[PDB]
């Protein structure tokens, strides 16, 4: 927005690219620290600017924002004397935005620069936050207020990873009270300008503006907006969370924040330390995380869940910023190259992953589940390094499960998993796993001309979804009746279905087969 | 550079490892099976010797 | 008659004032808005306050002025429930459940009601009948007029023809 | 943006860039970041290679080249530009050496495209 001017300060001295240094007006005002100020470019136009530095001398230290190629020196300098405040709410929803608050082509205001809650305003995290896969929600789930890693190298799935959790909200969204809706937040530092559309557009295919706000700081636009484009994405989640709302917010990534940190600190003769960067570059992710949390019941019960991605260079987690960066969060979600490029989609390191606060955020139905699944992929992993055993059958066809390129919804994954723990998937084979479970989800076997009577339970009733989450599988209500679900499922599967294998041995039909395998990965 | 060879140095011994050891339980369970034989033996060629 | 929260710290027992505010209701998605100002002025959701939202769910149409897509009634009912006995540690009353019948009949959705009256039925040891032969019309609706299930995924013959779309 | 035209672009090197600001940032008195670049190198890539894209007007179709100093890919130079560009092309030099040239080492390689709703199912798969 266009910011309020208040009184001349000074003239501008030095510029070197995005960096200035102001000489004071006669009198010798003085702006006040971290306060935005307006450089007169020409008489109808401003281009704002943040202070970083207030000298011995008198002069002042600015990170330039907007119209830098118009930017001089000798050019006169209005102050604020206020810190960054932005245009925050749920009208700013669906639409792409600054960190100075300005929107882009294509409500009340918050500060970005906010103290954290402390520590009585806080509370326990145990509100579950489904990303919408197998591989994730089981083994390293991430809680709502949680802050949850996101590092690997690059295109490994870090992105994808994190604009699927945005996606998966939608279909629980929709149908749920807007009170407990996950409201997301994209903040895009330093990305390339076509990324930025093309998620755009992602999000609006699977309705996800209605649910989410775009924070946009690209490469071409200055490291002042880059520096200042996850604060700006806090604010944003915050307003949501101080109202009794929960929320997410994902960096994209603080491995260029960090670059765009730097650069500011040495121009302005700020003393570096470890690879170049400043003393205080932990300090600049630290009180930027600790404002994602999870607030007490005396405070609304809201929060801001945040997903910070740092890109590692050939998976050296030794790497200064990434350090820091794992030292903040809460555990991570690391993505092996070798996965990625080996089949499994996500790439999860299960091994090398790890949630801090797994157990207590998880759903009672995932929490049956998913206590088992560590104790299998355990003795699988080990009995795999060093003669098939039960483990080592049921263990192997998790492994396939977790394959997925969208996000599954919490009724469709729960349920292949509880068929591989209780062992329906045993005598099916390890490839045919993925046809098993697309038939399970869309299609339905007892259903397709013969031995149904199941009186409530199939996979269609996607409300059932919210019935599972109360009262769990393993329950007298449910327990009978799914699996018998499951046991006609297997059988007409093993007799009708996977027969053809043992058939299919010819030109045009074994290509046939493989077309529909590889197809039945994609949709889980 | 250096900091990445020497990983890769080390994992290439890490997997050196595994691998090996992978021969060190498999001649276990062989030998296992060999040593039930040394409670036997022996008595079979007895009037072989002569 | 006293409660304290997490910490120790007294807390405002004082529901009926919230109560009032969510008889006026109109559409149900305000209901929430009401339940987040209660517990914004240290005030948690009493059983009550929760059948109370329940009612409100049932009698109104959706969110607001607009249609949401995918609207469903019993998905955010059943949410409110998992709210009140996990996160709050609260057993939901007789009237609780009531209210979830009454939606599955009154929206037609009846293979809910098969599985809810089975719920209602055992733990709490109550059969309220009314909505019972109510559920089973709708359960004989879908039988003599066509088709129960879907009807084009279920007949449709695949074994190797499946589309992926 | 004026004629309206598909066009292409070669910059052999994009390295060459950022090695000439290098040595310019040296002796303006800038501060040297990791590795002794200058420490608007994530920056001077930024305003060069946003000016390469397809607009509404017309469309920019930019093959570039990249040295990788020393065979240190986490360098930097190449480091920064990866998140830049669509289809990442990475050559080595033991792939090189054993006889097979091109020297494209496949799984280090990636490509935006590669995917089953723009390219076909058969070439994906
Ligand atoms: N779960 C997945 N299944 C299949 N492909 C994926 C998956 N996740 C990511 N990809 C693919 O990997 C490529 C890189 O993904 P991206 O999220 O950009 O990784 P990064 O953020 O690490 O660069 C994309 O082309 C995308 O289609
Ligand atoms: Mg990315």
């Amino acid at each position: 927005s266009f910011f309020k001017t208040t009184e001349m300060i000074g003239y501008v001295h030095s510029i070197d690219g995005t960096i200035a240094t102001l000489i004071p007006a006669p009198g010798n005002p003085g702006v006040a620290y971290n306060t935005i100020i307006q450089i007169q470019v020409s008489p109808t136009t401003f281009a704002a600017g943040l202070v970083f530095n207030l000298e011995k001398d008198g002069r002042i230290g600015i990170i330039l924002m907007d119209n830098i190629t118009e930017v001089q020196s000798g050019q006169k300098v209005m102050a604020t004397g206020q810190l960054l405040h932005i245009p925050v709410g749920a009208g700013v929803l669906g639409k792409v935005v600054n960190p100075l608050g300005h929107e882009v082509p294509v409500s009340t205001l918050g500060k970005v620069d906010t103290g954290a809650p402390n520590i009585v305003s806080r509370s326990p995290v145990n509100y579950n936050l489904l990303t919408g896969f197998k591989a994730v929600d089981t083994m390293i789930p991430i809680g709502r207020g949680q802050r949850e890693l996101i590092v690997g190298d690059r295109q490994t799935g870090k992105t994808s990873i994190a604009v699927s959790t945005i996606i998966n909200q939608v279909r629980i969204n929709q149908q749920i009270l807007s009170k407990n809706a996950v409201i997301s937040i994209y903040v895009s530092i330093g990305q390339r300008c076509s990324n930025v559309a093309r998620i755009h557009r992602l999000l609006q295919s699977y309705g996800a503006l209605r649910y989410t706000t775009v924070m946009a700081a690209t490469a071409a636009e200055p490291a002042g907006l880059q520096y200042l484009a996850p604060y700006a994405g806090v604010t944003m989640g915050e307003y949501f969370m101080n109202r009794g709302r929960h929320c997410l917010c994902v960096y994209d990534d603080l491995s260029k924040q960090a670059v765009a940190y730097r650069q500011i600190s040495l121009l302005l003769r700020r003393p570096p330390g470890r690879e170049a960067y400043p003393g205080d570059v932990f300090y600049l992710h630290s009180r930027l995380l600790e404002r994602a949390a999870m607030l007490s019941p005396g405070k609304g019960g809201g929060s801001v869940t945040a997903l910070p991605i740092v890109e590692t260079l050939s998976n050296d987690v030794t790497a200064y910023i990434v350090t820091n960066v794992i030292s903040i969060t809460d555990g991570q979600i690391y993505l092996d190259t070798k996965l990625f490029t080996g089949g499994q989609r996500p790439a999860v390191n299960i091994g090398l992953s790890v949630s801090r606060v797994g157990s207590s955020a998880q759903n009672a139905a995932m929490k049956g589940v998913a206590g088992k699944l560590k104790g299998i992929l355990a003795e699988y992993r080990k009995l795999a390094a060093d003669v098939q055993t039960i483990p080592m059958i049921r263990g192997a066809r998790f492994v396939a499960l977790f394959n997925q390129k969208q996000p599954s919804y919490f009724m469709n994954a729960i349920v292949s998993l509880y068929a591989c723990l209780n062992g329906y998937l045993d005598d099916v084979k390890v490839q045919y796993v993925k046809f098993y479970e697309y038939l399970l989800v869309h299609r339905d076997l007892g259903i397709m001309y013969g031995t149904a009577k199941n009186k409530f339970f199939y996979m269609y009733v996607q409300e059932l979804n919210y019935l599972i989450r109360f009262f769990t599988l393993n329950s007298p209500i449910l327990h009978g009746e799914l699996e018998e679900m499951l046991k006609q499922h297997t059988h007409l599967f093993l007799q009708h279905y996977q027969s053809k294998m043992n058939a299919i041995k010819s030109e045009k039909d074994v290509k046939a087969l493989k077309n529909l395998l590889y197809s039945c990965k994609r949709a889980v | 550079g250096k900091l990445r060879l020497y990983k890769e140095k080390l994992e290439g011994y890490n997997r050196f490892y595994s691998i090996v050891k992978t021969i060190k339980m498999v001649t276990l369970a062989k030998y296992r099976a060999a040593q039930g034989r040394i409670r036997t033996r022996d008595f079979s060629l007895r009037y072989t010797e002569l | 008659a006293k409660k304290y929260d997490l910490f120790g710290y007294e807390v405002d027992t004082n529901t009926a004032p919230w109560i009032e505010k969510i008889k006026k209701c109109k559409y149900y998605d305000e209901a929430g808005e009401v339940l987040v100002n209660m517990n914004v002025s240290n005030c948690p959701p009493d059983i009550a306050t929760y059948n109370a939202t329940l009612q409100c769910i049932y009698q109104s149409p959706s969110k607001q002025s607009t249609p949401v897509d995918n609207e469903s009634k019993f998905c955010a009912m059943m949410d409110l429930l998992e709210e009140m006995q996990h996160r709050n540690r609260l057993k939901p009353n007789e009237e609780s459940w009531t209210w979830v019948m009454k939606e599955c009949v009154k929206s037609g959705q009846f293979r809910l009601g098969y599985c809810i009256q089975q719920v209602m039925e055992t733990e709490c040891k109550g059969c309220p009948a009314d909505l019972v032969k109510a559920n089973e019309a709708n359960a004989q609706k879908a039988k003599t007029e066509g088709k129960e299930h879907p009807g084009h995924l279920s007949q449709q013959a695949g074994l190797f023809d499946v589309k992926v779309e | 943006d004026v004629e309206g035209q598909d066009v292409l672009l070669f910059i052999d090197n994009i390295f060459r860039f950022t090695q000439a600001n290098s040595e310019v940032s040296a002796l303006l008195g800038r501060i040297p970041a990791a590795v002794g670049y200058q420490p608007t190198l994530a920056e001077d890539l930024g305003q060069l290679q946003e000016r390469i894209t397809s607009t509404t007007k017309g469309s920019i179709t930019s093959v570039q080249a990249v040295y990788v100093p020393a065979d240190d890919i986490t360098d930097p130079a190449p480091a920064t530009t990866f998140s830049h560009l669509d289809a990442t092309t990475v050559l080595d030099r033991a792939v090189a050496e054993s006889g097979i040239y091109p020297a494209v080492n496949p799984l280090e390689c990636a490509s935006r495209i590669m995917d089953p709703d723009v390219i076909s199912v058969d070439h994906y798969n």
